[PDB]
């Protein structure tokens, strides 16, 4: 937060926190404009956010401004899952139990995705997304 | 005395009577025969409560239909006031009739001021007391107690002795005024709380505050036995919309937002810990979801129900499963996502106001959480916590604040309004945004009781105009009848002090600040009033921040030392224990020798329920007119609604409210027709709002008494106090205005049947 907002500018709340601390949809990290720009400009290099080695991508970042990254992961994961499972049957005929259960199943992957317990079911959730994406293509 | 309404023997508690009481008996009984509302402004100069209780007590025990009576005074000071008087009438009625009571009537306020469990009761805030008793007497904690005889679940043992003898029967016979109820229940070591709540199904008449009728969070236990064919009275019903808008509005601060994260993690901890030990229960409530909203153990809860329904009592709720939310990890991941979309609208840079839907859409824009699952948050959290059976709520306090908001904004539309103030302009440019959310139509809250109840009465000493209420509240009336004060004497002085000695118009509308002309002018008027009025004098600033600024620099000048030579000075502090310690010492000094001066805020707590008798009030004052656009645009928004939904302008609404509380303050110094005292008005605008005052006040405010300088005000009240100090008791002109005992009513009025 006020003590971790970048590899470079970790303390940025009182350093005019107007510059953008982007999460790469694959970084989930607080990267001040200096480092994140430095990175995607050269390209997908890691954001050195506190020993980090995860590739701060090229210009594919999203916006997450300090939204409790446990939520930012929980928010970024749910939308893609809710997009991968976009409308797998939820209003095909108007059912409320199955749709909500399918909904109760829908974000249960996201809750698992936001958790990633011992991951072997999150991988199973990914195969469902590929199955959901394969079903979407057809 | 026992006359007739041509059908109703009336055991009026006093052998004497008053004329306006009888016209009230006439028109209320005229209102009780035909289903109507008939707002009846009863000037507090007479005893409206005595006239109210004597006839309805007659009506219900004369007629066989209206078995239940309801009487909603604003505050709990007025609750016991009705309780003690009903007790006196009841005794007097027995004193003439014998034993024809078969009557139970109990007041109904709360746990904290009724909890006889000391440790529970020694606490201060409402929350811990009630919750102590809960963990102390919980249908789970008790289960934790009898199933596991152990030290962990205490019980009040008042709840238990409630449970033993009391929940078969009732308290012996009394109309237990709060003084009487507690003593008995403390003598019977009975929790008068768990007692009185369970004889709601048994009391003939019930006395409770507006919140329990209007605040839906506590208006859930509504039982049709007290409700169905019952007869309803609204006493002191001018502050109805404010209580309604109060009972439906909501706030948020980034700091409270921080608290929810802790609970959300603490839930993310609390959900995680129960599920490892016992998730087979947590699934058990998942199928208890898929069948329905789980009413078997979310509403049928003796001591369990955790999160109340901030929404109206269960009208606008659907019964299905909350979409995704069936899962608790959903719910916490869902709650993990909702607490963060507020923080970004929290930090919204300036004031922005949204409708519940556009915000709901804008929410749906950033995150597609449907309105329908969103609406289910309140009871969804309530149950889980009890399935969590959590030990503490403090980590979860900011959690239920959000459940109230999400249910509200996802349910209501087109009557409410969001607004995003990112600061308080009184300390602007600091981190303290607020997510203000409030209602605009006060008809909404009253519509169900107007939809539910048939025979209702609206009665106050102050209601003016009696038509603003049918407009705002959107309801039908029959006898909107008020009565004038027919007196054989003057008995009070309303004055318009527009000018000071400098002949200078005065106000608090200029600022909430100092302008040594007006301030010293105000200081001069106060110090001379402190010289002239007898023991008991009160004043009413438009705003406390007006009081604080003006008073502080009044001690700066020598104005405070002089009144300290004459009288006692007793301030109104926000903490009311000090205020109470002030007020009783004001009344004590009023009943004692050295004069007592009580200075309060027109919009403050003292004006709501506290009375000023002969000695406790002589000369009320009103420095300027109470106005609120000192503060931000929330009134503008509702006023805009007041302007768009109703044909009500800015000034007409503001002057109505300003004179609504102006009228509310002036009438307390008077108790009966034998009471007197000065009600001076001190502002230029009071010259033009003489009509906005209630009739009985307006009848007393004459043309020559307009825009008076402060100087001839003192001469007028000087002769007033002298002449009033005389014992002007003809006892035959009082045959006109007292209508001597049972005859001048039976002689003259039974001649008046023309
Ligand atoms: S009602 Fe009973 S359990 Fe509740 S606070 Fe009072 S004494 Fe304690
Ligand atoms: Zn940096
Ligand atoms: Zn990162």
């Amino acid at each position: 937060e006020n003590k971790d907002m970048c590899p470079i500018c970790k303390t940025d709340r009182y350093l005019s926190p107007d510059v953008k601390f982007l999460v790469n949809p694959e970084c989930y990290h607080r990267i001040c404009e200096s480092c994140v720009d430095r990175i995607f400009s050269l390209g997908p290099a890691q954001c050195p956010y506190k020993g980090c080695d995860k590739i701060l991508r090229k210009n594919k970042f999203k916006t997450q401004i300090f939204d409790d990254v446990e939520v930012e992961k929980e928010v970024d994961i749910r939308k893609r899952v809710f997009n991968v499972f976009n409308k797998t049957i939820d209003d095909f005929n108007g059912d409320l139990v199955e749709y909500n259960k399918y909904l109760e199943e829908v974000e249960d992957i996201i809750y698992k995705l936001d958790h990633g317990i011992d991951v072997a079911k999150t991988e199973e959730k990914l195969r469902t997304y590929e199955e959901l994406n394969k079903q979407l293509i057809m | 005395m026992k006359f007739y309404i041509d059908d109703l023997p009336v055991l009026f508690p006093y052998p004497k009577i008053y004329p306006e009481q009888y016209n009230y008996m006439c028109d209320i009984k005229k209102t009780l025969d035909v289903g109507g509302n008939s707002i009846l402004e009863m000037p507090s100069g007479t005893g409206k409560t005595v006239s109210l209780l004597s006839l309805t007590i007659a009506y219900q025990m004369h007629y066989p239909e209206h078995r239940k009576i309801i009487y909603c005074s604003r505050t709990m000071s007025e609750i016991e006031k009705a309780l003690v008087e009903l007790e006196n009438l009841m005794d007097y009625r027995t004193k003439e009739l014998g034993y024809q009571e078969d009557f139970r009537g109990l007041g109904l306020t709360s746990r904290k001021n009724l909890c006889l469990h000391p440790e529970v009761s020694k606490e201060r805030k409402g929350t811990v007391v009630d919750e102590k008793c809960r963990r102390m007497t919980n249908g789970q904690a008790k289960r934790k107690l009898e199933e596991d005889p152990e030290a962990n679940v205490e019980l009040c043992e008042y709840h238990e002795n409630l449970y033993n003898i009391e929940v078969e029967d009732y308290l012996p016979k009394g109309v237990f005024s709060f003084e009487k109820l507690l003593k008995y229940c403390e003598e019977k070591t009975l929790c008068p709380y768990f007692i009185v709540r369970r004889m709601i199904s048994l009391c003939n008449i019930i006395i409770y505050s507006y919140h329990y009728l209007l605040d839906p969070k506590i208006a859930e236990r509504v039982s049709n036995e007290v409700s169905k064919d019952s007869i309803v009275i609204f006493d002191e019903a001018h502050n109805i919309d404010n209580v309604c808008i109060e009972s439906l509005s909501l706030d948020l601060t980034t700091d409270a937002l921080r608290r929810a994260t802790r609970g959300a993690n603490a839930l993310d901890e609390r959900i995680s810990e129960v599920r490892k030990v016992d998730s087979q229960k947590l699934q058990d409530e998942y199928e208890k979801l898929v069948q329905g909203l789980h009413s078997a153990d979310i509403l049928t809860d003796q001591e369990e129900p955790f999160v109340e329904t901030p929404v109206l009592p269960q009208d606008l709720l659907t019964e299905a499963i909350p979409g995704n939310i069936r899962r608790a990890e959903h719910f916490v991941s869902f709650l993990k996502r909702l607490i963060e979309y507020l923080k970004t609208r929290m930090k919204v840079l300036h004031v922005i106001s949204e409708t519940p839907k556009s915000f709901l859409q804008h929410l749906k824009q950033l995150t597609f959480i449907e309105r329908k699952p969103l609406r289910f948050c309140s009871e969804r959290l309530s149950l889980l916590v009890r399935t969590l059976e959590v030990t503490e709520v403090e980590d979860f306090t900011a959690l239920k604040d959000i459940a109230t908001f999400a249910t509200l904004i996802s349910t209501y539309e087109e009557g409410f309004l969001l607004i995003i103030e990112p600061y308080e302009i009184e300390n602007a440019a600091v981190p303290n945004p607020i997510m203000r959310f409030t209602c605009l139509d006060a008809s909404i809250a009253i519509k169900p009781v107007f939809e539910r109840f048939s025979s209702v009465i609206i009665t106050s000493g102050t209601i003016s105009p009696l038509d603003m209420y049918p407009r705002m509240l959107n309801f039908k009336t029959v006898l909107q009848k008020s009565y004038a004060m027919t007196l054989a004497k003057k008995s009070f002085l309303p004055m318009i002090i527009t000018k000071g000695s400098d002949q200078v118009a005065i106000s608090s509308r200029f600022e909430i600040r100092n302008d040594p002309s007006i301030v010293r002018n105000y200081g001069s008027m106060l110090v001379e009033f402190a010289k002239i009025t007898p023991d008991g004098m009160v004043v009413f600033f438009p705003s406390y921040l007006y009081m604080e600024s003006i008073v502080s620099m009044w001690q700066t000048m020598g104005i405070l030392d002089e009144v300290w030579k004459h009288k006692l000075i007793l301030v109104e502090t926000p903490d009311a224990q000090e205020t109470s310690l002030a007020l009783e010492t004001y009344r004590k000094a009023c009943s004692n020798g050295r004069g007592a001066i009580l200075l309060s805020v027109a919009r403050g707590k003292v004006s709501e329920g506290i009375d000023f008798d002969h000695q406790y009030g002589r000369t009320v004052l009103m420095i300027g007119i109470p106005f609120q656009y000192t503060e931000s645009r929330i009134l503008k928004a509702r006023l805009e609604f007041m302007r768009e939904n109703y044909r009500i302008r800015e000034n007409d609404f503001l002057s109505f409210d300003a004179m609504r509380h102006a009228a509310q303050c002036l009438g307390r110094v008077l108790r009966g027709k034998d009471d007197y005292g000065v009600m001076v008005l001190a502002d230029r605008r009071f010259s033009r709002k003489r009509s906005q005052l209630p009739k009985w006040i307006a009848q007393g405010l004459s043309d020559a008494d307009l825009n008076l300088s402060t100087d001839m005000a003192i001469s007028n009240t000087k002769q007033f106090l002298r002449t009033m100090a005389q014992p002007t008791d003809p006892k035959d002109q009082e045959g006109v205005s007292v209508w001597s005992y049972e005859d001048l009513i039976k002689h003259q009025n039974s001649r008046k049947d023309q």
